[PDB]
């Protein structure tokens, strides 16, 4: 069987976001919306932190 | 009978077939550090293949 080779570095690949996600203009917002009528929107190019 | 005959007749048989060999680490866990770790505290259906 094989023993003889362990894995040594570690590489990471991500594509080039940089604006941070709008978490604050969806999570104090003045006005909420009503249960029955509940608000539904798209988030894109973001580095959700 | 009055005369003969000489016949010549064929006959085939398998006498072997191929050998082949498992390695029970790559099949299941495939150079995987997280498995073949779990795949310690199972038992000894490796070495009895
Ligand atoms: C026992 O059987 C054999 C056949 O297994 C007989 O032998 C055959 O004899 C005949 C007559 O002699 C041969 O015919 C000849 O054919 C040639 C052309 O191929 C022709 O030029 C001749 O004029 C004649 O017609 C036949 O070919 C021959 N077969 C073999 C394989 O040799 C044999 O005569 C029989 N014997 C008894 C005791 O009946
Ligand atoms: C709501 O979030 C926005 C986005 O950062 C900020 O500018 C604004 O001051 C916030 N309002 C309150 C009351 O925190």
């Amino acid at each position: 069987s094989n023993f003889r080779v362990q894995p040594t570095d570690s590489i990471v690949r991500f594509p080039n976001i940089t604006n941070l996600c709008p978490f604050g203009e969806v999570f104090n917002a003045t006005t909420f919306a009503s249960v029955y009528a509940w608000n539904r929107k798209r988030i894109s190019n973001c580095v959700a932190d | 009978p009055t005369n003969f005959t000489i016949s010549v007749t064929t006959e085939i048989l398998p006498v072997s077939m191929t050998k082949t060999s498992v390695d029970c680490t790559m099949y299941i866990c495939g150079d995987s550090t997280e498995c073949s770790n779990l795949l310690l505290q199972y038992g000894s259906f490796c070495t009895q293949l």
